[PDB]
């Protein structure tokens, strides 16, 4: 969901609270943004823990760096 | 075909001193309104 | 856009290469001067 | 020492430390100065020697290259 | 020291751009326009002519 | 959203012939309610007087940039680009009322930090700026800044034109978690997407 689970701590929170839950693509524009926020999550969540990404297929710029 | 002419051209200032303070304020309020409006006149005007 | 790039201002009306104001004299000033008031009569101004 | 109408040769070593992946923590440059007799043999007439604490660069070598 | 340390250094400098004016003429303030004019002319002239 | 709805219904479904024609009839109606509802006001607005970038001082325009980008409660710039954007607008005031080429009174937008002091510095030594309205080169130049794409969507709308929708629905789902930089931190004017259902 884009406003919501763009934010790395609202990814970790859930994926710490030991649910799947999608980071949003929505909220990014370049291949660089998102490695910062993707690397937030990963320091913020124990060892062996993961998440997933949501992009969107009709924005092929997103798709382009994603 | 002996056309002369004089005209006399007397500074603006001196039409003040005729009226009072509260009307000469009212004038300068205005034009300096005016003077705003016709300088985005001019600029749009000249370029376009 | 001027050459895909964006642009707002002068612009050479012959060459259409942007014109900075601060160069507007050294660019064109030799030349109003040459083709402004009291001068040569310019055929091409008065019909040939 | 008269340099005028003469050939320098400059033999130099660099040593150099790292604060980081750009800057140098420390920088050393030293080597033999040496003048091109008649015999086109070098002789030592003196000595390189620069040292630095942080720097970007060796600007003996900057200075050697142009 | 790095191309860092003295572009944090080099002034930026401004060119000007044209700003042509219409020159209205200026109005004093009242006080001192006043003293232009006799104090007698004060509501002397039908303004109309 | 209810603006945005009413804008949807009568506006943005127009044919393109008919969009400019029915955004000059409804002008002020638009304007009051761009002002009065939604999350993006009408940008030339100023002591809540309607206005256009043609008929708003230099001073007006960039205490108006300060008004809606700068963040009071945090005391900060909401996103750094639309810091850039009113330094170039700065020097761009400097360029127009400079006689000749001197130093810029903001070598480092940093000082726009303190943004009612960075104004104040520059209208004191062009204090022609306060008094005239914006030359028509810079409103185009200002409505131009406005289409950067290196930069975050500008928080209003600077013109009714052609591209109104996109002035109006570009980047409009942060405002949700970001009411600190809304116009009263108002919850009303912005988009919160939520199904009917859950
Ligand atoms: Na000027």
């Amino acid at each position: 969901m884009t406003p919501c689970t763009v934010s790395p701590d609202f990814v970790a929170a859930t994926t710490n609270a030991g649910y799947t839950i999608e980071l949003a693509g929505g909220g990014y524009f370049s291949a660089a943004g998102m490695t910062a926020a993707i690397d937030s999550v990963v320091s913020q969540i124990e060892k062996g823990s993961t998440f997933g990404i949501n992009l969107i297929y009709v924005n092929p710029f997103m798709l382009q760096w994603g | 075909g002996q056309k002369g002419g004089q005209a006399i051209v007397v500074h603006p200032d001196y039409l003040y001193g005729a009226i009072t303070e509260d009307r000469y304020n009212e004038y300068v309020a205005k034009v300096s309104a005016r003077e705003k409006s016709a300088y985005k006149f001019f600029h749009n005007g000249m370029i376009y | 856009n001027l050459k895909g790039r964006p642009y707002t201002g002068w612009v050479d009306s012959k060459t259409k290469e942007p014109v900075d104001d601060k160069d507007v004299k050294a660019k064109y000033e030799t030349s109003i001067l040459e083709h402004s008031g009291i001068r040569l009569i310019e055929p091409e101004l008065f019909n040939g | 020492f008269d340099l005028l109408n003469k050939t320098l040769t400059f033999e130099t070593e660099t040593e150099v430390t790292f604060k980081n992946a750009n800057i140098f923590s420390s920088v050393k440059c030293f080597g033999p100065i040496k003048v091109e007799l008649p015999t086109k043999e070098t002789v030592e007439i003196g000595i390189v020697d620069y040292e630095a604490g942080a720097s970007h660069g060796n600007p003996v070598v900057d200075f050697l290259k142009r | 020291n790095g191309n860092s340390a003295d572009a944090a250094y080099a002034q930026v400098e401004i060119q000007p751009r044209a700003n042509i004016q219409l020159d209205f003429p200026e109005l004093k303030p009242y006080k001192q326009v006043k003293q232009i004019a006799p104090a007698e002319l004060e509501g002397l002239l039908d303004l109309e002519r | 959203v209810m603006l945005w709805k009413e804008f949807d219904e009568t506006i943005f479904n127009l044919p393109k012939n008919k969009l400019v024609p029915t955004l000059e009839a409804k002008r002020d109606y638009i304007i009051s309610r761009l002002n009065a509802d939604f999350q993006k006001p009408w940008f030339a607005t100023v002591n809540g007087q309607a206005r256009d970038l043609a008929t708003m001082t230099y001073e007006e325009v960039a205490k108006r940039l300060v008004e809606l980008m700068f963040i009071r409660s945090t005391n900060s710039w909401f996103d750094v680009t639309w810091r850039t954007f009113t330094g170039d607008f700065l020097r761009r005031v400097e360029e127009r009322f400079t006689k000749s080429k001197t130093l810029s009174l903001i070598q480092s937008y940093s000082l726009l930090d303190k943004p009612d002091e960075a104004i104040e510095k520059v209208f004191n030594a062009y204090p022609a700026a306060r008094e005239q309205f914006l030359n028509a080169q810079d409103i185009d130049h200002f409505l131009s800044m406005c289409q950067n794409p290196m930069q975050k969507p500008v928080p209003f709308v600077p013109v009714l034109d052609r591209r109104f929708e996109i002035f109006f629905k570009k980047d409009s789902l942060w405002q949700s978690e970001h009411l600190e930089a809304v116009v009263d931190q108002d919850v009303q004017r912005t988009c919160i997407l939520h199904g009917p259902v859950a």
